[PDB]
This record gives C-alpha cells, sequence and structure tokens, in this order.
C-alpha cells in the first residue's frame, strides 16, 4: 500500500513547462529589501522567488515594452527559506538564495542627546 | 457597534459549533480540526484518506442529511508541502445549513473521487484535474473539460504564467492555425500594490 | 544576567536595560506609527505619532523617547492609544496640502499610509491652510516646504551623519519653518539621503521629478560601481528603461545611506553609449559593421601577433568575469601583459598575498577603532560611506582621528599632523608623539589610500605605513586579530583584478609596447597612441564613448552594470554580484560574452560557455570571487613587512596632494559621471552659486 | 451618465488638465491607459505619453471616476467605428482632439450629472 | 432586504420543461410584485457605506479635504 | 504654437518628431498625422497674473466641485510670483 | 441648442467633423515620446 | 521511509508494462490517425514523432510520474481517436511554422542576448 | 615549458591545510626571495581539499591535491614544480 521509494521529487515532465524555460533560468530567492522611501517593515516579512531579466524592446507602434518571456511577471511568496528552495529544486530551476538581513538591535538614549561631554550633544533640536 | 458595521449572530455561531463537535466525536478517524468564522461558516478539516466516509455521513446522517453539493474546488498554496487544498461545500435543506470540508494533497498524491456520494462531483473533479493537475481515483471519465485539446500544463497553478506559453494564429502558408511562443507587443505592467505599515493587528503573526 | 521583563499586549519580553517602548514593541513584531523617530539618528520625540499607554498609567508616554521599566505592560491597541493616534493624524493633516496627485511621493508616503491605517477617514477642519515659500537648496533636491511636517529629519541627519550645519528651524509656533534662512544650497556627498528619510513629498529628487509611479517600477537589487565601496543598491525600472537608484540596507558596508554621484550619475548611462560595432574605413573615420566583420578584423591581429606584442587593460568598471575571460584569451596568446590603470606597488609580496592590497579591518570594524590614521587620501570624496563611518564612530566611540596630506574638510575634526611622507618615517622611527599615541591605542588603525600609492613614491610610501603598524603590533603586542594594517581603494574593479593576477599598474606597456591593444573599459588616458608604435592596433571594449573610444581602431559595445549580472569586489576584499535590469541597448552585448565569441572565432575557443561555467573558472583562479558576502580572510602582514623591507626606495619631497581636493572635483570621476547631466549640473553649481 | 469614447479635457484658460497622476492608469482594469510624464518647459507636471487602448478598454468610467481634475472623461460619442485596428490606438493627440471636438456636450452633461458623483 | 418584502414561490409537480415554462412565468409576475413593493417602499439616505477606507468619498470632498483626498487616491490606486 | 520639421512634419506639444532617416514616417505616406493645434504651455502663457492684496490665497481652478483639488500659495517671495501646481494660474502681491 | 447654447470656448472646434475612417484624413497612430538612449557620435578627425 | 500512496505502479516494472502498452497503441493508432485527419505527413514521420514524444521523459526514475505520463499521453489517445482534436492540434507536434533556433554560442551571440 | 605563475589555495581553518598554512607562515618569504619575478598567488578556498595551480605557456594549467601534506610535502612539491622535474 506504500511504495517506500528513494527519490527526489522531480515534476519538470508534468508541469507543461518548455524545455528553454527550465534549463536555463535563473530564479532568485530572497527576502525583498524594505523600501527606503518608507518606514514601514510589512514588505519584508515573507520569502519571494523571481526569475531573472530577460530582454525588453521598444514596440514600433505605440513604443510599448515589448517582451518575449512569459515568466517576466511570476513572482511566489513563501513562508520560509526551506520551502521556496523545496519549490525551486522540484521544478528543476536552477536558483540563487540569498540570507535575509535584519537591522541590528541598536542602543538608543534621548538623555545622550544633552551630553556634558561627549560628542553626542546636539546643536540644535 | 454602529450601522456601518456587520452585525454578529451569537446563536448561529453557537449552534454551528455544537454541530461541529458532534460531526468531530462521531468521527474521530479522519476529523483534523474544526472551525466556526465570525461570520458564522463551519469549516471541518479531514485527512485525505476520509472524503468517501465523511461525505457520506454527512449526505445520510440523520442530524445532517447535506443533500447538496453546493461547489467543490481547488486553491494552490506553493508554500506548502501538500501543494493543494481541496474544499467541498455542502448544503442541507432540511436544516436550511451550509457546511465545509477540507482536505490536502500534492501533484502526486490521488484524492479519492467523490462522485458515488454527489453526482455533482463529476464535472467538478474534471475541473480541478484540468486546472491543477490534482488526479482523482476511479473517476467515471477523467479528462480535460476547459482547456483546448493538446493543452500542456495546468493553468490555475500558482507558477503558471499568466498569458500562458504559446499563442494561436492562422498561418497562410500552411492554411491551418499554428501555435507559436506568445510575445506581447505590451508586456503586462506588474504593480506592486501591498503597502508597508500592516492594517490588520488582531493576524499578527509570531516574529519566530 | 541584566535583562529586564516587560509586556507588550500581556506577553512577556526580556530586554537590555535601556530599551525604549518602541524597541520592546518591536521585539514582538508590532512596528509602533513613527514620523520623526528615525533608527539612524538621533531621538527627538516630536511628532508624537508614537503615544501609546502604559497599563495602570493615566498618561500616555512616546515609545520612542522613554525607556521601558521593568513589570510594564504596554497596550499597543488600547482605545486610549488608537485615539491619540487619531488625534495626532488629525493635527499633521490640518495644515497639509491637498498635493497628493501632484505630489512626487504618491504611493511611498508614510503621512498617507499612516492616515489609513491608524487616522481617521474624514476632516472637521473647517478654517483655510497655511502655506509657505519654497526653498532652493541646488540641484538634486527639489523643496516644496507646503508639505513639511516639521519631524527635523532633515536637520538631525545634516548635523550627524552628513557633518554639515547648514540646516535649521526659524520661526515660532505655527510659523516655524525648515531651511537655511539665507539662499544657500546643501551640497555635499551625502546630501541626496534626506529624500529618502524625508516622510513627505516636502523633499524630492529633482532629476526623478514626474517621471514615475512606485507601484509601477520593478526592483532589482544590485550593487553600486561608482566607486569601491560597493554599497547595496536597489534599480528601479519601468518599461525597460531605469527610473532611479535607491539604496539598500547593509549594515556591513553602507547601512541606509549612497553617495550623491551613486544615487544621481545614472542620467549618464542614457548618453554617449556605445550600441553597434564600428570599425575604419578607408578614409581613417569610425563607422558601423557587424558583429561578425569586426570580430573576425580582431581576430586576424589577435592570430598574427602573439606573446609580448598583445596587451590589454582594464578600466575602472570591468567585472572579475570579463577580467578573467580577457585573462585566459591573452593567455592563450602566451601574453602576461595584462594591466589595470590603477597603479599599486608590486616589490616584495606585491597581490600575492591578498591581504597586502585590503581594507584588512572592514568598514564594520571602524566602530571597534580607538585611534585611526589617513595618509595621502581623501575618504569623504573617494569612498563617501568609509568617511560617514568614520564620522559616525567619531561621534558615538569618542574616535581619534589624524591626516597625514592636505588639510582638507572631513566633516569632523581631525588633527593635522603635516603634509610631508617624511612624517612617515618620524613616527616609524619614535620620535613623533602620534607614535606613542599608537602605542597607547588598544585598536590602532592605519589607511593608506591608492591615490597616495599613484605616485612614484607608492613602493616607499607603502613601506613607510607597513613600518609604522609593524612597530605598532612589536610593542603594543598582539591585540588579537584585529589586522591594522589597511589599503582604501577607489576604483570599483581594481580588487578583483589584483585577485585574479593582473599586473597593477601600466609600466609593463611602456617598459614593453604591444602591436595590438585591448582597452577593456579604460579610460583613464595613461596609454595615447604617442606610447605606442605606429600602426598599432587598439581594440576599446566598453559602453560609453570618452577619452578611450576614438583612437580605438575596432570599437566593441559592452554593457554597463545594470545590465548584466556581474561580480565586483569591493575595497574590503567582499565578493558581491550585480543582476540584470535592463538589456544592453543596441547590438552592444555582455562583455565575457564578447570575449568568448571573439576566442571562438580566433580558434582559441575558451572552455566556459554559460555565466555559471564562467564563475567555475573564477573560482579556479580565485575561489574567493564566488563567495558573494564573505569578508573573512587570513591576515599575512608579518610576510608582507618583511618582503617589503628588501628594496629601500627613497621618498620625495612633494606634499601629499589628493585628486579629489573639494567637492567640485567629486562629481566627474568615470565615463559614466562624465557622461551625466546631473552631475554637470551639480559641478556647475558648486563652481558658481546661486 | 452614458460613457462614450474617451477625451482629455482642459481649463477654461486652455490648458489641458492632467496632471500625470497616473491615478486612471492604476485603477484601470484592462491596463488600456499607458502613460508617460516628465516636467514641462515651464516646469509644470504633464503628460508626454498618453495612450488608450479601445481595442482592450472594456469602457467601465473607473478611469473617469478616479480623476481627481475631470482630465479624462469617458464622452457620449458611440459612432466611432473603424476600418482598421490600428485607428483604434489612440494617443494624447488623439484624446485631445476628441476633447476639443466634444468639450462643449462633455461639460454639459458633466453640469448634469456632477451633483450625484 | 428580501425578508421585509412578499411573494410567492411557484412550485412545479411534474419535473419537466413545461413545469419549468410555467414556474418561470410566475417568477416574472412574482418578480412585478417585488418591483413593486420595492418601488412604494424606498427609503433615503446614502448609498454606499459611511466608510471611506472602504467607500471611496465624494468629489467635493475629495477636492476639499485632506483625508477624503488621502483616501481617495489610496482606494483608487 | 505648432512648429515644422525640417522634413517637414508637424512637431507636436511634446516636441517629438520622426528624424530624416527614421523608417516610421513611411506610415503618414498617402495619409496624415495628428497633431492637436492648441498648445497648452502657450495657452496659461497668454493668461495675466493676477493681483491679490493678501498673503496667502487659494485655488480650485475655478467652477467649486468641477475643478481641482483646493490648494493655498504663499506670495511672501516677491521675485518671482506663485503657480498653481494644478491649473497653472499666477498670482502675485502689489508690488509698489 | 438655438435656446441655450454651449459655453463659447477658444479651444473647442469650429468645424465639426465626420468619422474619416476610411479616408486620407484619417487617425495614423504613433508614439508621441522622444528617444531615450543617445548614440556616441564619433569624431569626424582621422585619428592619424 | 520515504512511503507513498501508489496511484497505479508499485514499481517501475509494472509502469514500463503501462508504458509499453500506451505505445503499442499510439503505434497501431498513426496510420488511420494520418489517414483519416487527411495529414500530409507519412506513417513513419508520426511513428518517429510518437517514438520522440516518448523518449523526451526518458529520464523519469519515479513511478508515480511514469504512470502519470501514462495517464495523459491515454488522454491524449482519447482525443486523437475521438476526432476530438482538430489537424491543427495534430500538426501542432511538428512546429512546421516555427523557425528553428541554432543551438551553437556564435548563433545565440549574433542574434541577441538570450542564452 | 615555462612556468608562468603559481597559485596555491588553502582553507582558513580546516586541518587539511594545516601543512599549508605552516608551509607559508614559516618558508613562503624565502620562496619569494628565491623568485622574486614570479607570481604566487595564495588564496582560500572553503569546505575544499587544498590545491597548487601551475601556468605554463600558451594557458597551459596542471592541479595537484596538497590535502593532508606536511610542510615538506608541499615544500617538494614546489620545488618539483619549479625545477620542471615530475
Ligand atoms: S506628502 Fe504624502 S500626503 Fe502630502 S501631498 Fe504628497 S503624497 Fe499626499
Ligand atoms: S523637510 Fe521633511 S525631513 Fe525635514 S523636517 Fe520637513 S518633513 Fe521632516
Ligand atoms: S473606461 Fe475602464 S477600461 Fe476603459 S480606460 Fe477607463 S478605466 Fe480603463
Ligand atoms: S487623466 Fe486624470 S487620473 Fe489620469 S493621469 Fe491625468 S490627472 Fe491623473
Ligand atoms: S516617533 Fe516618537 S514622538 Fe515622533
Ligand atoms: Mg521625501
Ligand atoms: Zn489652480
Amino acid at each position: 500500500q506504500l511504495i517506500a521509494v528513494d527519490e527526489k521529487l522531480d515534476i519538470t515532465t508534468l508541469t507543461g513547462v518548455p524545455e528553454e524555460h527550465i534549463k536555463t533560468r535563473k530564479v532568485r530567492i530572497f527576502v525583498p529589501a524594505r523600501n527606503n522611501m518608507q518606514s514601514g517593515v510589512n514588505n519584508t516579512k515573507k520569502w519571494k522567488m523571481e526569475f531573472d531579466t530577460r530582454e525588453r524592446w521598444e514596440n514600433p507602434l505605440m513604443g510599448w515594452s515589448s517582451t518575449a518571456d512569459p515568466l517576466s511577471n511570476l513572482v511566489l511568496t513563501f513562508s520560509t527559506k526551506e520551502d521556496a528552495v523545496a519549490f525551486a529544486e522540484k521544478n528543476g530551476w536552477s536558483f540563487d538564495v540569498e540570507e535575509r538581513k535584519v537591522p541590528k538591535p541598536k542602543s538608543k538614549s534621548y538623555g545622550a542627546n544633552f551630553s556634558w561631554n561627549k560628542r553626542t550633544r546636539v546643536s540644535t533640536k | 457597534t454602529r450601522p456601518t458595521i456587520r452585525p454578529r449572530n451569537d446563536v448561529v455561531h453557537k449552534q454551528l459549533s455544537a454541530f461541529g463537535q458532534y460531526v468531530a466525536e462521531i468521527l474521530p478517524k479522519y476529523v483534523q480540526q474544526v472551525q466556526v468564522s465570525c461570520f458564522n461558516e463551519l469549516e471541518i478539516f479531514i485527512h485525505p484518506d476520509g472524503v468517501i466516509p465523511v461525505l457520506t455521513f454527512l449526505r445520510d446522517h440523520t442530524n445532517a442529511q447535506f443533500k447538496s453539493l453546493a461547489d467543490l474546488t481547488a486553491v494552490d498554496v506553493p508554500t506548502r508541502q501538500n501543494r493543494f487544498e481541496i474544499v467541498y461545500n455542502l448544503l442541507s435543506l432540511r436544516f436550511n445549513s451550509r457546511i465545509r470540508v477540507k482536505t490536502y494533497t500534492d501533484e502526486l498524491t490521488p484524492i479519492e473521487s467523490s462522485v458515488t456520494v454527489y453526482k455533482a462531483a463529476n464535472w467538478y473533479e474534471r475541473e480541478i484535474w484540468d486546472m491543477f493537475g490534482v488526479f482523482f481515483a476511479n473517476h467515471p471519465d477523467l479528462r480535460r473539460i476547459l482547456t483546448d485539446y493538446g493543452f500542456e500544463g495546468h493553468p490555475f497553478r500558482k507558477d503558471f504564467p499568466l498569458s500562458g506559453y504559446v499563442e494561436l494564429r492562422y498561418d497562410d502558408e500552411v492554411k491551418r492555425v499554428v501555435a507559436e511562443p506568445v510575445e506581447l507587443a505590451q508586456e503586462f505592467r506588474k504593480f506592486d500594490l501591498n503597502s508597508p505599515w500592516e492594517a490588520f493587528p488582531a493576524y499578527r503573526q509570531p516574529p519566530e | 544576567s541584566n535583562l529586564i521583563e516587560v509586556f507588550v499586549d500581556g506577553q512577556s519580553v526580556m530586554v537590555e536595560p535601556g530599551t525604549t517602548v518602541l524597541q520592546a514593541c518591536e521585539k514582538v513584531g508590532m512596528q509602533i506609527p513613527r514620523f520623526c523617530y528615525h533608527e539612524r539618528l538621533s531621538v527627538a520625540g516630536n511628532c508624537r505619532m508614537c503615544l501609546v499607554e502604559i497599563e495602570k498609567a493615566p498618561k500616555v508616554v512616546a515609545a520612542c523617547a522613554m525607556p521601558v521599566m521593568k513589570g510594564w505592560n504596554i497596550l499597543t491597541n488600547s482605545e486610549k492609544s488608537k485615539k491619540a493616534r487619531e488625534g495626532v493624524m488629525e493635527f499633521l493633516l490640518a495644515n497639509h496640502p491637498l498635493d497628493c496627485p501632484i505630489c512626487d511621493q504618491g504611493g511611498e508616503c508614510d503621512l498617507q499610509d499612516q492616515s489609513m491605517m491608524f487616522g481617521s477617514d474624514r476632516s472637521r477642519f473647517l478654517e483655510g491652510k497655511r502655506a509657505v515659500e519654497d526653498k532652493n537648496i541646488g540641484p538634486l533636491v527639489k523643496t516644496i516646504m507646503t508639505r513639511c511636517i516639521q519631524c527635523t529629519r532633515c536637520i538631525r541627519f545634516a548635523s550627524e551623519i552628513a557633518g554639515v550645519d547648514d540646516l535649521g528651524t526659524t520661526g515660532r509656533g505655527n510659523d516655524m519653518q525648515v531651511g537655511t534662512y539665507i539662499e544657500k544650497m546643501f551640497m555635499s556627498e551625502l546630501s541626496g539621503n534626506i529624500i529618502d528619510i524625508c516622510p513627505v513629498g516636502a523633499l524630492t529628487s529633482k532629476p526623478y521629478a514626474f517621471t514615475a509611479r512606485p507601484w509601477e517600477t520593478r526592483k532589482t537589487e544590485s550593487i553600486d560601481v561608482m566607486d569601491a565601496v560597493g554599497s547595496n543598491i536597489v534599480v528601479s525600472t519601468r518599461t525597460g528603461e531605469v527610473m532611479r537608484i535607491l539604496p539598500r540596507m547593509h549594515e556591513d558596508i553602507n547601512e541606509e545611506w549612497i553617495s550623491d554621484k551613486t544615487r544621481f550619475a545614472y542620467d549618464g548611462l542614457k548618453r554617449q553609449r556605445l550600441t553597434q560595432p564600428m570599425i575604419r574605413n578607408e578614409k581613417g573615420l569610425l563607422t558601423y559593421t557587424t558583429w561578425e566583420d569586426a570580430l573576425s578584423r580582431v581576430a586576424g591581429m589577435l592570430q598574427s601577433f602573439q606573446g609580448n606584442d598583445v596587451a590589454a587593460i582594464a578600466g575602472g568598471l570591468v567585472d572579475a568575469e570579463a577580467l578573467v575571460a580577457l585573462k585566459d584569451l591573452l593567455n592563450r596568446v602566451d601574453s602576461d601583459s595584462l594591466c589595470t590603470e590603477e597603479v599599486f606597488p608590486t616589490a616584495g609580496a606585491g597581490t600575492d598575498l591578498r591581504s597586502n592590497y585590503l581594507l584588512n579591518t572592514t568598514i564594520a570594524g571602524v566602530e571597534e577603532a580607538d585611534v585611526i590614521l589617513l595618509v595621502g587620501t581623501n575618504p569623504r570624496f573617494e569612498a563617501p560611506l568609509f568617511n560617514a563611518r568614520i564620522r559616525k564612530s567619531w561621534l558615538h566611540n569618542d574616535l581619534k582621528v589624524a591626516l597625514i596630506g592636505s588639510p582638507v574638510d572631513l566633516t569632523y575634526r581631525y588633527d593635522h599632523l603635516g603634509d610631508s611622507p617624511k612624517i612617515l618615517q618620524d613616527i616609524a622611527s619614535g620620535n613623533h608623539p602620534f607614535s606613542q599615541i599608537l602605542k597607547e591605542a588598544k585598536k590602532p588603525m592605519v589607511v593608506l589610500g591608492s591615490s597616495a600609492l599613484q605616485r612614484s613614491d607608492g613602493t616607499a610610501i607603502l613601506a613607510a605605513v607597513s613600518n609604522i603598524a609593524q612597530n605598532i603590533r612589536l610593542s603594543s603586542g598582539v591585540t588579537g586579530d584585529w589586522k591594522v594594517m589597511n589599503i582604501l581603494h577607489r576604483i570599483a574593479s581594481q580588487v578583483a583584478a589584483l585577485d585574479l593576477g593582473y599586473k597593477p599598474g601600466v609600466e609593463a606597456i611602456r617598459k614593453n609596447p604591444p602591436k595590438v591593444l585591448f582597452l577593456l573599459g579604460a579610460d583613464g588616458g595613461c596609454i595615447t597612441r604617442q606610447d605606442l608604435p605606429k600602426d598599432c592596433f587598439i581594440i576599446y571594449q566598453g559602453h560609453h564613448g570618452d577619452v578611450g573610444a576614438p583612437m580605438a581602431d575596432v570599437i566593441l559595445p559592452g554593457a554597463a552594470y545594470t545590465e548584466k549580472s556581474a561580480t565586483y569586489v569591493n575595497t574590503e576584499g567582499r565578493a558581491q554580484q550585480t543582476k540584470v535590469a535592463v538589456t544592453p541597448p543596441g547590438l552592444a552585448r555582455e562583455d565575457w560574452k564578447i570575449i568568448r565569441a571573439l576566442s571562438e572565432i580566433a580558434g582559441m575557443t575558451l572552455p566556459y560557455d554559460t555565466l555559471d561555467q564562467v564563475r567555475s573558472r573564477l573560482e579556479e583562479v580565485s575561489p574567493n570571487l564566488v563567495r558573494y558576502d564573505d569578508v573573512e580572510g587570513a591576515n599575512y602582514f608579518q610576510q608582507a613587512n618583511e618582503l617589503s623591507k628588501l628594496v629601500n626606495q627613497q621618498l620625495l619631497a612633494d606634499p601629499l596632494v589628493p585628486p579629489q581636493l573639494t567637492i567640485k572635483d567629486f562629481y566627474m570621476t568615470d565615463s559614466i559621471s562624465r557622461a551625466s547631466q546631473t552631475m554637470a549640473k551639480c559641478v556647475k553649481a558648486v563652481t558658481e552659486g546661486i | 451618465r452614458f460613457r462614450g469614447e474617451h477625451a482629455l479635457r482642459r481649463y477654461p484658460s486652455g490648458e489641458e488638465r492632467c496632471i500625470a497622476c497616473k491615478l486612471c492608469e492604476a485603477v484601470c482594469p484592462a491596463q488600456a491607459i499607458t502613460i508617460e510624464a516628465e516636467p514641462r518647459a515651464d516646469g509644470s507636471r504633464r503628460t508626454t505619453r498618453y495612450d488608450i487602448d479601445m481595442t482592450k478598454c472594456i469602457y467601465c468610467g473607473f478611469c473617469q471616476e478616479a480623476c481627481p481634475v475631470d482630465a479624462i472623461v469617458e464622452g457620449p460619442n458611440f459612432e466611432f467605428s473603424t476600418e482598421t485596428h490600428e485607428e483604434l490606438l489612440y494617443n494624447k493627440e488623439k484624446l485631445l482632439n476628441n476633447g476639443d471636438k466634444w468639450e462643449a456636450e462633455i461639460a454639459a452633461n458633466i453640469q448634469a450629472d456632477y451633483l450625484y458623483r | 432586504v428580501y425578508d421585509q418584502v412578499e411573494f410567492d414561490v411557484p412550485i412545479g409537480s411534474r419535473g419537466d420543461c413545461y413545469d419549468r415554462y410555467l414556474c418561470r412565468v410566475e417568477e416574472m409576475r412574482q418578480s412585478l410584485r417585488i418591483i413593486s413593493q420595492c418601488l412604494n417602499k424606498m427609503p433615503p439616505g446614502e448609498i454606499k457605506v459611511d466608510d471611506a477606507k472602504v467607500s471611496p468619498p465624494k468629489r467635493a470632498e475629495m477636492k476639499t479635504s485632506m483625508e477624503s483626498l488621502i483616501h481617495h487616491f489610496k482606494l483608487y490606486t | 504654437g505648432v512648429r515644422t520639421s525640417p522634413t517637414g512634419e508637424k512637431v507636436t506639444h511634446t516636441g517629438q518628431a520622426y528624424d530624416d532617416g527614421d523608417y516610421r514616417r513611411v506610415r503618414f505616406s498617402d495619409r496624415q498625422k495628428e497633431v492637436n493645434e492648441n498648445f497648452a504651455i502657450d495657452l496659461i502663457a497668454e493668461q495675466p497674473v493676477s493681483e491679490v492684496g493678501s498673503r496667502v490665497i487659494s485655488c480650485d481652478g475655478g467652477g467649486g466641485a468641477l475643478g481641482h483639488p483646493r490648494v493655498y500659495i504663499n506670495l511672501d517671495k516677491e521675485t518671482k510670483t506663485g503657480t498653481c501646481g494644478y491649473c497653472g494660474l499666477q498670482f502675485r502681491q502689489p508690488h509698489h | 441648442p438655438t435656446t441655450k447654447p454651449p459655453t463659447a470656448r477658444k479651444y473647442i472646434w469650429t468645424n465639426h467633423k465626420f468619422n474619416v475612417s476610411g479616408t486620407p484624413q484619417q487617425y495614423v497612430p504613433y508614439s508621441t515620446t522622444r528617444k531615450k538612449i543617445q548614440e556616441w557620435v564619433p569624431p569626424s578627425t582621422p585619428y592619424k | 521511509g520515504t512511503s507513498v500512496k501508489p496511484i497505479f505502479s508499485r514499481d517501475m516494472n509494472e509502469a514500463k508494462r503501462r508504458v509499453r502498452e500506451l505505445y503499442r497503441a499510439w503505434y497501431r493508432e498513426v496510420p488511420n490517425t494520418v489517414h483519416l485527419f487527411q495529414l500530409d505527413i507519412s506513417v513513419k514521420q508520426g511513428r518517429d514523432k510518437v517514438r520522440e514524444m516518448f523518449m523526451k521523459n526518458a529520464h523519469v526514475t519515479d513511478p508515480r510520474v511514469v504512470d502519470l505520463l501514462v495517464i495523459k499521453g491515454k488522454m491524449e489517445l482519447e482525443e486523437t481517436i475521438n476526432v476530438w482534436k482538430q489537424r491543427t492540434h495534430i500538426m501542432r507536434f511538428f512546429h512546421e511554422t516555427e523557425a528553428p533556433r541554432p543551438t551553437d554560442f556564435l548563433s545565440k551571440f549574433y542574434v541577441g542576448h538570450d542564452p | 615549458l615555462g612556468l608562468r605563475e603559481i597559485r596555491i589555495h588553502l582553507c582558513q581553518r580546516s586541518p587539511g591545510s594545516q601543512g599549508v598554512r605552516d608551509f607559508i607562515e614559516k618558508r613562503y618569504v624565502e620562496l619569494k626571495k628565491a623568485n622574486p619575478d614570479l607570481p604566487i598567488l595564495i588564496r582560500e578556498c572553503s569546505d575544499v581539499q587544498p590545491k597548487l595551480w601551475a601556468r605554463y605557456a600558451f594557458g597551459q594549467e596542471k592541479n595537484v591535491s596538497l590535502n593532508n601534506f606536511s610542510a615538506d610535502q608541499v615544500t617538494r612539491t614546489l620545488e618539483n614544480v619549479l625545477s620542471g622535474k615530475a
């Protein structure tokens, strides 16, 4: 009732993806960086998978942005790094993993602004 | 609350909680979790092996008799080891109530067909197979129902591109319609709309 | 230990003493609303948006400034804190202008998002709003002060980070305004960051004005190549066009900031670009040709000559892939004359030991040093983020700074030991009091710039600095893995080229003039046709038409750093890779692909075919080039110091003068910067001001 | 209220109302609007490209209800059939010409309907 | 508001096409009945939920108030 | 203010015109090129500057709810005039 | 419009035009933006 | 461990048995498909196409993937036999209108940036 | 036949590179005096066996493993490479 087969998962032959969109692609597994224009951090909570950028050219009519790859807008969301790595592996995609960047904790002291002898004393407020 | 806020119904909430406890007690072999939402919707999470028993009990029991299968579909969550969750929506005319049953599967594990419990499931399981690639065992005739003949892939998967891989046109040299790789005159514009400054504190996750 | 127990919404958490309420809530996973608080700046406490309720306390506290007390329960979502947030948002929006459709920061506004999430949905303000006149602070930052909420983030950043005290508040009450009080331009190498720190549209990028909306842009995470710091950046693109450059947070390199050149030099990527292969016609002029014809013309000359007659020069913006490709191609010709425009002394160890030409202390290590000595360098313009780190350490760790060279403005006070190079010999001998000052230092640091190595005394200057470092090690003992010796690099391609075995400097070309010369992005003007024999064949490969292009026989259009996935190694020795944001224009191709195609045309086909195989070759040559965040490395100071005692070249009596002496010399350094109109505007503004 | 062919309006002084906020482009359910902008010679915030693909448009009118300055409207013309696909790809010149052509009726309809909006 | 209107539900007896035709005609008549009731009982008041974080504000409010303009911008972007 | 390119084509208010060697001019052969004859920049340049004796004034584009969002313009600076960021109208204090 | 005429504007067309499809005055679409990337122009003087 | 629920085949031998049955059915069907759809190809080239489509998946070592492929191929055969497909669907296997993409490095370098 | 450069790849903390570390620290300076014009590139590996590369004329390259070699073993390897004898 159970096969108990030892082999890594591979579903490339079942997904219907063309041959040249499997071996030549390079997905990036990363936590997106915070938009430095804003202080919110709610967009740096999950892991993202994105594909490598391909050619975009100008349409001779309308000058619009034309593309020839179907994976230019495909972005996946994952809870953990391991989930993204497993999904990339079982789909036969070569991947690059970037470790999550966390802002290190810092020491803040409002009283350090009005310092008696240190350089941290502010000239205005 | 105020007239812009949807009112609550505690009586229906209690009734659904009691019936969820009842069903969970009767079938401890398959039931994994029971939930009741704030808008009075009852969900029962079961093991995949219990699809036929749980559905048969809900259809045939005197106190349940959910005689109508409202809808059957799948949801794709790539981050889970079991990629797909199967959702059954049932309606009981005798007691004027609705129930939801959820299970799970992956790309390679078949799910038992429920066409013997509900005849309506025949086309729903075909649609699930066509859109997600979930195989249903002992189906009368499982085949594509929505996509074109010879279409490769399952479009409703999250990793399937929106515009697909091939496009159609008429070729005069061969005097027939041919398929060629997609090439957009204007690429679909991806919009990053999700904002920081999290909106709903009640759903905040532990920072692990 | 000394941790105290505090509660956030009833859940316990252990925090260090001195932790504020905001940080205690952050440790739980909630971001407290804020407008004036910045993690990188001093606490202000004026926007009052972070007011939160402490249980069993009638009055709310400012989470950004109030240190949490043991046993406190922070009610982050109680009715009191929500009402405080709504009132503060109402007060902030009472006078704000209805400028959202015309404000450049529509979809990136902290004010808009925090009004949606924490404020009300309507206004009861029936009066007229205030309007203040705009200010002119240069061609980089557009100023619309009606949108200003008076959070004083810009003032604090200018005072503490940029070292410029030109910003402040004039007036009182409702009529208090942020500005300079006079017509004065806020020009510094870090002036563009006040746009990022500003939560509203009061400060916006002027060259970026009105061009794009944030939800439309695609975000590409890449690496800056404008200098050798290698600050992490985000490239915003839309419809295949680069729109702007944003900093990407990296605590160890650039924290949250980028230099003005890094931020605004992308304008030069749209001008003076090389898009097609070019050759010389019968009239001696450059004309367009196909890739096949140009590659065949180069391959014929490559096959005609071999050995010492073939040479290559690498520019300041060349990646490791193209460098190793060119090295392999010329090695198949039995040519070892592979040179860079930047000069490093080859005497003794040379490039054999990696620590001989690296910033061994690393950028983050500056925060641990107590004394730093700068020799023959201007860190403010050569490495703006390194100088910013030094300024931060000087401000917070009471770091002592001394300089040997021209008395340049570094935005912090330092000790000017002098200008003559003989001061290095005096310090090494032990007569100078700064030798004893270095002796007492627990974490001494000595930094020598490559600009000081560009002069003929590079070997002697390096030997003197190594003697100083060796005296420090011998006297003060072995503190540990501190790595006193340091060298600050200025160009992004130098360290990778030195790791790959390139010969620093161009002395080999002058000693042995070639008949075929490769200019891989070389626009320094070190070698001209006067230094070459008659009818020398020059191939220029690059992305910009500059000083290196018109004297070439064949022009091969390459890709810029924004148009390829390329490896760069910073002055720390840390290898980083860029990503493709847009594709090269016209017929331009990837540099290593051009070299590999040329090798195939000449019959000397190279083993690699894809980018992965190129990086495998890089690992074969220098394995540290594939460790994409590693900075750790072995210290071989003793061996290099001992090998530096062989030659005894004398120092010249010429004052140390860095190439960048004022801000006007900082904007125009490379081909991308020289083709930028924004840099030209900055140079014009600093040269004559309005 | 009826939605017809799209038009770009202008102020009574003669300057175009559009300020290139790109809200209509963001709200467009069919992605039928393409907008490019830069500062004008006088420093005004104006578009250099404003394209509407009428063979992608669904004529929902979301763009005109999202516009904060009443710049883009969907005018009452419905008899604008075309013999080729290309002439249904409107650029900024075509939309400004449509506005100048239909402004009288467009303004009358807006006056009739603006108290319901 | 379907609990506030009165109508009858046509019920078939044979399960064939004729019964379904009769049922549809009767539903048309009952729809006329419900339309009459709706016309005679139309109440006053606003048309969308008075919550600007979900429903966009009025044009005059959007062109007059700061909060209304912010909410309109965010709801339409 | 429609100008004519040296090729002969009308230059639109966005300033674009196909170059001499551009093959894309072939689309206008046997046909015409749509150019809007009313240039907004010139038309707003013809508007006279309004004289107001107030330090801060508001502009909504006219027509009340039929204009643009109401904004307030400061007129403290005498070197230049206050310009509406929505409508382009100019305002100025009565100097001297 | 005879009893109450439309509001007069300087930019409103004085002469109404009908549908001009299939006619030399038909609308011909084109890009209204300028060139984005500027090419380098080689010098006219020979190097040697 | 790694115990999984079977679809049709417990091991590889019976999976290959199903593969061979499907191949036999397709090989038998090729001439009837060629005649009935009035295709311009020959029976030899149709059987060559069938062989190539079977050989594209020769690397699979998972019996579950193998029997899912067999199920998909049997659906394909059912579509072909019942004349649910038209001539275009059958001819889509040959890519007659697609210009060939050269494989060598120089051709890809000349044509564009696509590796 | 002419040797062009030598590359020594040793891992910083692995015990397989202990002999190479000792060799460098003790006698790399003397080896460099013996060959002042020969570039000897010392780089660091990671979770890889120590290796030595020699580049010859026209791009010919050969590599030898130095795993678990003592300082004397890698020394003798370097004299073997420099003198040209196998
Ligand atoms: S700063 Fe923010 S709230 Fe103010 S006008 Fe600009 S986008 Fe709107
Ligand atoms: S200009 Fe911006 S950063 Fe400076 S005080 Fe005003 S709102 Fe704050
Ligand atoms: S009417 Fe709707 S579909 Fe058409 S352009 Fe406007 S928003 Fe887009
Ligand atoms: S038409 Fe209106 S909504 Fe669209 S960009 Fe112009 S001003 Fe904004
Ligand atoms: S964030 Fe605390 S008062 Fe401003
Ligand atoms: Mg800002
Ligand atoms: Zn106005």
